[PDB]
């Protein structure tokens, strides 16, 4: 997204205001902005359905992932979300 | 204990060092205040500051103590003691393949006799001690700043001296020279409190 | 307590005067040697100012050490161990004057 | 009576009943523990305190097992070490690997105790358990997967908080801790369960994910939200208040702080006054330099003198600012220094400090046997005071009677009623509770300052004083008369001599009114001359700021080293944790600079000089952590007896009746989004 | 009275304006360990920490912002402050009172102490 | 890389860029956080 | 004229015993005689008792009450009230 001033808003919700003098730093130079918003990317990821009451996520790749954490799926409305990865898992109804 | 994790300890050297420490204490009761041997076999002799030259001379010339090499002369600043600065002399005896530490105490004002006569290496070490901590050494051939800047003020290694210092340098066009200005850090050195609230070593517990 | 050099304050004052004489006589040469833009009076004024800064001391031991430090600075100045900037560092120039009036400090910042 | 026990061969004398852990603490040994808490009932469930006693086959629980004479506690024996290692292994067997994402990380008792007493590897080749989390409110983030079933939260809620909501559900490894039904744990002291929790199962929702413990800088300070005077530790990182943690003070806050105190720091970052504001030609406040604002105020001060210039003291103001403003008003021959809180001025008034102080003191509550509460709601008015009363009732079985609207106080009391005439009945002896008071050996009477705000406040004070007098005549140095103030500044202002109430300003409308941190709204533009000049000096712009000709940005309590006096008269000084935002300065500095500009320069230029002047006014305001003893009860009683006001039939309804009335009280709380969320949660 | 102020090298501004606080650090309420709260410590008054315009990093000019000196006893800290001529405020150490604890009281017959749940 | 292609990921760039220092596309440092202390808004209605 | 009177008496200091007796007996009568006048009573520690008297336009004069008998303290107060 882009601010009304014309400055692209970072994924950290930061955009130099119109009254901000610091905006001059991008006068003749581009504002480095990452164009893959992480929050949107995980939202794309589908919610896995695992019958087991408790599932464990390592992030994939074993030692190349994150510390293994066990997620409980008792909550019916909510979907178990990985603490590190953020992947959502559900228990089939 | 045993197994690779534990460090092997040699008791023979411990006994030898304890015996030699008693030897030194008996020979020099006038100055030797305390003798300790660490569990890692390092003999330490605590001497009254007046005995810096006599004790070192004995430890250097005596036939059974031929510590003819001043390995390192340093100071430890402990602000909780009246004599905050602790001058430590590390010696080496090639003849007996052993090392010893002479530890003495001093104040911010009380002078300490220079050991240049005993060890010529002491010159620059004592210069460093004076420059970093401020321990004046009496009868020193040339006591002056050795490591700090020429016009520097204060003793940096003192525990009460700020890590970033009090002054900073920069080049000023108006004066056409490098000028000293009060220190201003763009990012303050972030002090991290890491000491755990739980006691770690029961063996070194100070009773209340 | 063992005196550093002087047993009494009168002896210490003797050392202070000796140091002051050396600094007073060295100032003209120092201006020539480092080609300083200060006047001989300015340097001698600074010397007196620096001596008068530590004029509240009463312990002969402290006075002795102050003289020793004063000697060391003189030795570096005489031996040209210091550089032109080092000599000029005594004369704080670029540093903006910090006011003393409370109302001025109140405007300047949160300075206590 | 002391029995001689030995810890690691070292003889130590302990009173009979001392637990093994306490004796080890006496010799300097802190036995590892998770469930045992000094202020919570002994549980013995964590099993981490197991220690070996010489000539004993089985290790004992030091947290529970009482010592016996001759026992040699082998704290560092092999049995004890192995017991600790095994128990830690069991604790960590099912504990989730959440350390990188656990807010407790870096300050976790589990982590440090594992590092110091536990092993360095795991043998658990099976799968760990996962527990569904339970919502308990908008303040405590709950991850029950990390719970170690220490039962500290349950015991705390059951005894200190007094709300029997938390509990264990199920049995065995499937035992889950939390309310069986979906219920919000509502308490004025609920936040402390975050601290008591050894693991990161319970975490501060606002502080969640914000910062780590090692980086945060700690600044010990005093709370100003209430008049309890709770000692707090302001954890600040990179010049920003990150969280507020309790500071141990057995006499005042012990180890607990109110939820408002813990989660009102967010208000300090919203609606803040930064630059001096003066009103333009259009009549709108506009930013200006300090010079212009101070010059305008000084010119107005020169224009009018006497009662034309008056001051309304606020609730979050400090003693230094109070004395500075007092001297400034004296310079123009003005004594109309009024506080926003009304304390009966009849009789002794503010001349005797005992007339407006909790003479019994917070600690004395534990020694009291009968406490009579008159028109007050201590649960919300002073949460820690109510907690102390509850502690005494739980242990000392202190009888409690409340003459007021029947409000939950986390403890059962004798509701005499809400009509003030019950005070007359007790004084006359017709009421049986008067007989109960006669029998009592250390009876304590507490009168809420809220009741004093009533128009018959003088009559209420007279009735309470008469009851105390009757107790004194019927019956050491025990104090009976006590007043619970709800405003921190009020005590200091009354010590200085500020008029307790804006009635004097109403009597003589001031052309120039100085609102020093005053956002109560008692006096409006309508209550003032049409050409009134209002100078509001506050840290937040809440109420006085909109109705102000010149706004002087002030410093918050975390932004200045200032003196605040609690309701027990114990002077306490805050410390600077962060510097005031924008151009805001310390309040006393602002007043002194204004005096210099006007020409009536005050005789102090440093904090030390200002506090010396404070001693010149009242010496008790420089003796920190000192509860001075001044009785002066008979004199004040006689002076009060002189005037006879009429009690009103209006029931003694405390202003705060629910927790919704507790969350948002002061300007900081009103500007606190977290407190607003709490209000919304409790209302809905 | 030892006067090392002239020999310390500290600028005069940070010799007079400074307000040393001698105190024993309080126990972090989050943890239960007391090992940290065993030695007296000396700290200096906190001052302005503004924001660096380029990055937002907190900037300070206080040279003594991070100086914390531990001392065995309060007298040591007082003496050290006197030597360096820093105004020092001392906070007396607060040791928790010994508290009588009884597991049996949890199951009292006629006392409030009786616990409702375990 | 022809024999063993690297694992393809969507977030990986589709066009490698050389060091752009000294070019108008250079990177300028800035803060990624927001304002910490919100200020008070004076009322827009004259008293 | 005189705006307020501050009586600083230490709790146990024997020099303050006379001031204590004055407060115990005569102070009630004095307060009745001078209702409007704030007779502020505060406590000192390890310092001689004093009688600060605030006058108009911020003027104060402290009267040492060290070892002053109740009659003497009353006399000093009367003089302040009687000029
Ligand atoms: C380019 C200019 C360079 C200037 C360098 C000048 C220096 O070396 S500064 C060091 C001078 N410090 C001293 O002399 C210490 C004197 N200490 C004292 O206590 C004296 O004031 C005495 C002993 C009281 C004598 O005071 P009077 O001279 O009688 O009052
Ligand atoms: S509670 Fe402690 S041990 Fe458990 S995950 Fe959090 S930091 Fe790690
Ligand atoms: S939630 Fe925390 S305090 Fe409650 S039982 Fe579990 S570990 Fe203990
Ligand atoms: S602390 Fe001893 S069993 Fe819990």
């Amino acid at each position: 997204r882009t601010s009304p001033t014309g400055e692209k808003v970072t994924h950290t919700g930061q955009a130099y205001d119109d009254g901000d003098y610091r905006r001059v730093r991008f006068s003749d130079r581009q504002k480095e902005v990452n164009e893959n918003f992480a929050i949107d990317l995980i939202a794309e990821q589908p919610v896995s359905e695992v019958g087991s009451r408790v599932i464990s996520c390592d992030g994939g790749g074993g030692a190349l992932g994150h510390p293994r954490v066990y997620i409980n799926l008792d909550k019916e409305t909510k979907t178990g979300t990985c603490g590190y990865c953020g992947l959502q898992f559900r228990q089939p109804h | 204990d045993t197994r690779p994790t534990i460090r092997p300890r040699n008791d023979v050297v411990h006994k030898q060092l304890s015996a030699f420490g008693q030897y030194v204490a008996e020979i020099l009761p006038k100055y030797v205040q305390q003798v300790q041997v660490s569990c890692f076999n390092e003999l330490e002799i605590f001497i009254h500051p007046d005995g810096v030259i006599p004790v070192l001379t004995f430890l250097r010339d005596h036939t059974n103590a031929q510590f003819k090499s001043l390995a390192d002369l340093t100071a430890v600043d402990v602000p909780t003691r009246q004599n905050r600065f602790e001058i430590v002399y590390n010696l080496l005896s090639l003849r007996f393949n052993s090392r010893i530490r002479v530890k003495t105490y001093t104040d911010e004002l009380t002078p300490i006799e220079s050991s240049v006569t005993v060890y010529k290496a002491a010159n620059w070490y004592e210069r460093e001690i004076w420059d970093m901590f401020g321990v004046f050494f009496a009868n020193h051939p040339d006591l002056r700043r050795i490591l700090t800047d020429y016009g520097f003020e204060g003793h940096p290694f003192r525990k009460d001296f700020p890590l970033s210092g009090y002054v900073e340098l920069r080049y000023d066009d108006e004066v056409k020279r490098v000028v000293a200005e009060p220190v201003e850090l763009a990012q303050e050195f972030r002090k991290f409190d890491l000491n755990s609230p739980w006691e770690a070593f029961p063996a070194y517990r100070q009773p209340p | 307590v063992k005196p550093i050099f002087s047993r009494d304050m009168n002896e210490a004052k003797r050392r202070v005067r000796e140091l002051y004489r050396a600094w007073y006589r060295e100032v003209p040469n120092t201006v020539h040697l480092f080609q300083l833009d200060i006047s001989v009076k300015q340097g001698r004024d600074k010397v007196r100012e620096m001596f008068m800064k530590n004029a509240h001391v009463t312990d002969p031991r402290v006075v002795d050490l102050l003289v020793i430090k004063g000697k060391m600075e003189l030795e570096e100045t005489i031996n040209v161990w210091k550089q032109r900037t080092h000599i000029m560092r005594f004369f704080h120039e670029t540093e903006a004057p910090r006011p003393t009036d409370f109302l001025s400090k109140f405007y300047v910042g949160h300075d206590p | 009576n002391l029995i001689e026990v030995f810890v690691d061969g070292q003889s130590v004398m302990v009173e009979p009943g001392t637990t093994v852990l306490q004796a080890c603490e006496k010799v300097g040994m802190q036995i590892p523990r998770f469930c045992y808490h000094e202020r919570l009932s002994v549980a013995g469930n964590c099993r981490m305190c197991l220690v070996e006693i010489e000539k004993a086959p089985k290790v004992v629980a030091a947290c529970a097992m009482p010592v016996m004479k001759g026992w040699n506690i082998l704290t560092n024996s092999e049995k004890s070490k192995k017991a600790r290692e095994g128990v830690m292994e069991f604790l960590l067997a099912n504990h989730p690997l959440d350390c990188p994402i656990c807010d407790q990380g870096g300050e976790c008792d589990l982590q440090d105790q594992s590092m110091m007493f536990g092993s360095d590897r795991s043998r658990f080749l099976e799968g760990k358990r996962a527990v569904e989390d339970k919502n308990i409110g908008p303040l405590v983030k709950t991850i029950m997967t990390r719970c170690i079933q220490c039962t500290r939260c349950i015991r705390f809620a059951s005894e200190i908080a007094g709300v029997d909501d938390l509990g264990t559900t199920g049995r065995g490894n499937d035992m889950q801790v939390g309310t069986y039904i979906e219920k919000m744990f509502m308490s004025e002291l609920s936040g402390n369960i975050i601290d008591i929790c050894p693991v990161g199962a319970l975490t501060s929702k606002p502080y969640a994910f914000t910062a780590r413990p090692w980086e945060t800088r700690k600044t010990e300070s005093i709370d100003v939200m209430d008049a309890v005077g709770s000692n707090i530790v302001v954890s600040t990182r990179t010049g920003e208040v990150m969280r507020i943690l309790p500071r141990m003070h057995e006499d005042i806050n012990e180890e607990w702080i109110s939820d408002k105190t813990r989660f009102a720091y967010d208000g300090l970052k919203r609606q803040r006054l930064t630059q001096p504001m003066i009103r333009n030609e259009k009549g709108l406040l506009t930013y200006t330099t300090w010079e212009d604002a101070l010059s305008r105020v000084a010119g107005m001060l020169q224009s009018f003198q006497g009662n034309d210039v008056a001051a309304i003291a606020g609730g979050l103001v400090d003693a230094e600012a109070l004395v500075a403003l007092k001297d400034l008003l004296n310079r123009v021959d003005s004594d109309s220094l009024c506080t926003e809180e009304v304390f009966p001025t009849a009789g002794a008034g503010t001349d005797l400090r005992s007339n407006y102080l909790l003479n019994t003191t917070i600690a004395g509550v534990e020694e009291a046997d009968v406490i009579l509460l008159v028109g007050t709601n201590p649960r919300f008015e002073a949460p820690l005071f109510n907690a102390r009363i509850r502690k005494s009732w739980l242990h000392n079985d202190l009888k409690v009677a409340l003459i007021g609207s029947p409000v939950d106080l986390t403890y059962r009391y004798d509701h005499l009623g809400d009509s003030p005439k019950i005070l007359q009945d007790i004084a006359s002896g017709n009421h049986p509770f008067s007989q109960i008071l006669k029998e009592a050996k250390k009876p304590m009477v507490v009168l809420g300052s809220s009741a004093l705000q009533r128009s018959d406040g003088t009559a209420i004070l007279a009735a309470v004083s008469n009851i105390a007098q009757n107790i004194r005549l019927s019956s050491g140095d025990w104090k009976v008369m006590n007043i619970l103030h709800r405003i921190a500044s009020q005590v200091a202002a009354l010590d200085l001599g500020y008029k307790p109430g804006v009635e004097a300003i109403r009597k003589n409308p001031p052309k120039v009114l100085f609102l020093l941190g005053a956002d109560g709204g008692c006096i409006t533009r309508q209550d003032l001359p049409k050409d009134c000049f209002i100078i509001y000096q506050g840290h937040h712009g809440d109420v006085g700021a909109p109705m102000a000709d010149v706004i002087l940005p002030g410093a918050a309590y975390t932004e200045k080293s200032a003196t605040y006096v609690n309701t027990e008269g114990r002077a306490q000084q805050t410390k600077v944790a962060v510097t005031p935002p924008g151009l805001a300065r310390e309040d006393w500095k602002i007043i002194r600079a204004l005096s210099e500009i006007a020409g009536m320069t005050l005789p102090y230029d440093t904090l030390d000089q200002v506090r010396s002047r404070l001693e010149e006014v009242s010496p008790n305001l420089v003796r920190y952590d000192d509860v001075e003893g001044a009785n002066y009860f008979q004199q004040a009683n006689e002076l009060s007896k002189l005037v006879n006001q009429q009690l009103l039939a209006d029931p003694l309804v405390p202003p705060q009746l629910t927790i919704k009335d507790f969350y948002m009280t002061d300007s900081i709380s009103r500007a606190s989004q977290t407190m607003a969320k709490c209000v919304k949660a409790v209302t809905e | 009275k030892l006067d090392i102020t002239t020999l310390t090298g500290v600028p005069e501004e940070h010799i007079k304006t400074r307000k040393v606080r001698i105190f024993v650090p309080a126990r972090n309420n989050m943890q239960s360990g007391v090992n940290n709260t065993k030695k007296w410590k000396m700290e200096f008054d906190t001052r302005e920490r503004w924001e660096n315009p380029l990055m937002g990093w907190s900037s300070t000019a206080d040279p003594l912002s991070n100086l914390v000196l531990t001392f065995s006893t309060k007298e040591d800290a007082v003496a050290f402050a006197e030597k360096n001529g820093w105004s020092f405020d001392v906070e007396e150490r607060k040791v928790p009172k010994p508290k009588s604890k009884s597991y049996g009281a949890n199951f009292s017959w006629n006392k409030r102490t009786r616990v409702s749940t375990k | 890389p022809t024999t063993k292609p690297p694992t393809a990921r969507k977030y990986i760039w589709t066009n490698h860029k050389f060091n752009v220092s000294g070019t108008p596309q250079q990177y300028v440092p800035y803060s990624t956080t927001r304002k910490k202390i919100q200020e008070w808004v004076p009322p827009s209605t004259p008293y | 004229g005189l705006r307020e009177i501050r009586i600083h008496l230490c709790q146990r200091s024997p020099g303050s015993q006379g001031v204590r007796d004055f407060i115990e007996k005569r102070y009630v009568e004095l307060k009745k005689a001078n209702p409007d006048l704030p007779i502020l009573i505060r406590e000192c520690s390890d310092v001689q008792p004093k009688l600060w008297a605030r006058y108009a336009f911020g003027q104060e004069k402290n009267v040492s009450l060290n070892n002053f008998s109740a009659d003497q303290v009353t006399r000093t107060l009367e003089n302040v009230l009687s000029g």
